[PDB]
């Protein structure tokens, strides 16, 4: 048996309060992890071999 | 960065919601003491000859 797992981390969620407000806080941290918070242009063209 | 500040401020407001209160109900309650003996207040008076 084998499987492929995508690990985006663990984010605690508190009940009794609005979920969307907590999502916004975690959204900026998620963008920081993926490196997409600041304006960027992808250069992966040279990442190849023959 | 300024978006994290705005999002943090909103979450602070949403977290200001109150859940419940807790208190003790003790008014009207008093402790009880225990009396060990029964007061009779009786004395027997008898003459010397017993008549």
């Amino acid at each position: 048996h084998a499987l492929i797992k995508e690990d985006l981390g663990q984010w605690p969620v508190e009940t009794g309060i609005s979920l969307v407000n907590q999502a916004g806080v975690f959204a900026v941290q998620l963008a920081n992890k993926l490196g997409i918070d600041k304006p960027f242009v992808l250069d992966a063209g040279s990442n190849y071999f023959t | 960065e300024d978006m994290a500040k705005i999002y943090g401020a909103v979450a602070a407001v949403s977290k200001n919601v109150n859940s419940s209160v807790t208190y003790e109900v003790k008014r009207g309650t008093h402790e009880l003491i225990k009396v060990p003996t029964i007061p009779h207040n009786l004395v027997l008076i008898q003459s010397d000859n017993g008549k």
